[PDB]
C-alpha cells in the first residue's frame, strides 16, 4: 500500500443543536507519535491531559435495567468534568458510545458549558462512515453541515 | 398508553405505524407520554420524516412540542428547503 498527502479536514457541525462544532481530521495506520500528540495538544487548543479513562467493549447494543444507568451516566461525567480528564471511545452511534453520547448530551444542557468543556476524543475508520460524501474534500469545507442517517 | 398500544396493531403494515402514531401525540397537547414512548433510545430517525409533525405543531401554536421536536433531530435548514 502506498501513501499520499491527506485530505478530509474541517469542523463537523450538526443540524440539530447549534451549540456543537466538532473538528474532524484523518490519519493513516501509522503516524508520527510526536505529531499526533502535538495535533492533540498544541493545535486544537485542548488543555493538558490529567487522567486518561478508556471506555471499551460491546459495539452492538445492550440494555441496562434503568437504575444503574442513571448512576453510571452521572458518575462518568462527574469524574471527567472535574479532573480535566480525556475519555476515549470508538466513536460510532452503535451501543456503548451511544450511552456515552447520551451522557454528554444529558449533562451539556444542565451545565451551560461555561468553561472546561468535557473533552471526549473518538476513534473511527474513515471508510465505514455511511454518509461519507458530505465532507470529503482535499481543501476541506470548514463550516460543514451534516445530517444523521442510519438506514444504510 | 393503552390507546396507543391498541393503536399499533391495526389494518396498516409498515412505516405508517410510527407515522400515524405521532400525529396523535401532536393533536393532544400532552407531550410526556408521547415523548417517552416514541423517543426511546433504541429507535432511529431522520430529519426528513418529521416534517409534517413539525408543520402541524407550528400551525397549532404549541410551543413545548416544537422545542422537543427541534431538540431531537429536526434541522431548521432542512425544513425550509422549498
Amino acid at each position: 500500500v502506498r501513501e499520499t498527502p491527506t485530505d478530509a479536514f474541517g469542523d463537523i457541525s450538526f443540524g440539530g443543536l447549534g451549540q456543537k462544532t466538532g473538528k474532524y481530521v484523518r490519519v493513516s495506520s501509522d503516524t508520527s507519535c510526536e505529531n499526533l500528540y502535538q495535533l492533540m495538544t498544541e493545535q486544537w487548543k485542548l488543555r493538558s491531559p490529567n487522567l486518561l479513562i478508556s471506555v471499551t467493549g460491546g459495539a452492538k447494543n445492550f440494555y441496562i435495567k434503568t437504575h444503574l444507568k442513571d448512576k453510571f451516566r452521572r458518575g462518568l461525567i462527574k469524574v471527567a468534568q472535574t479532573t480535566g480528564a480525556w475519555i476515549l471511545t470508538g466513536g460510532t452511534h452503535a451501543g456503548v458510545m451511544k450511552h456515552v453520547g447520551m451522557a454528554v448530551r444529558d449533562y451539556t444542557l444542565s451545565s451551560g458549558s461555561m468553561e472546561g468543556q468535557i473533552v471526549v476524543i473518538g476513534v473511527a475508520p474513515w471508510g465505514v462512515i455511511h454518509n461519507r460524501s458530505t465532507l470529503i474534500h482535499p481543501e476541506g469545507r470548514f463550516p460543514a453541515y451534516y445530517s444523521l442517517d442510519e438506514q444504510g | 398508553q393503552a390507546l396507543l398500544k391498541a393503536s399499533r396493531s391495526d389494518e396498516h403494515a409498515g412505516r405508517h405505524c410510527w407515522e400515524r402514531q405521532l400525529e396523535l401525540a401532536v393533536a393532544w397537547n400532552r407531550v410526556d407520554i408521547a415523548e417517552s414512548e416514541i423517543f426511546t433510545e433504541e429507535s432511529q430517525w431522520t430529519s426528513s420524516d418529521l416534517h409534517p409533525a413539525m408543520f402541524s405543531a407550528l400551525v397549532g401554536d404549541k410551543p413545548e412540542f416544537v422545542r422537543l421536536l427541534l431538540e431531537n433531530g429536526v434541522c431548521v435548514r432542512e425544513f425550509l428547503e422549498r
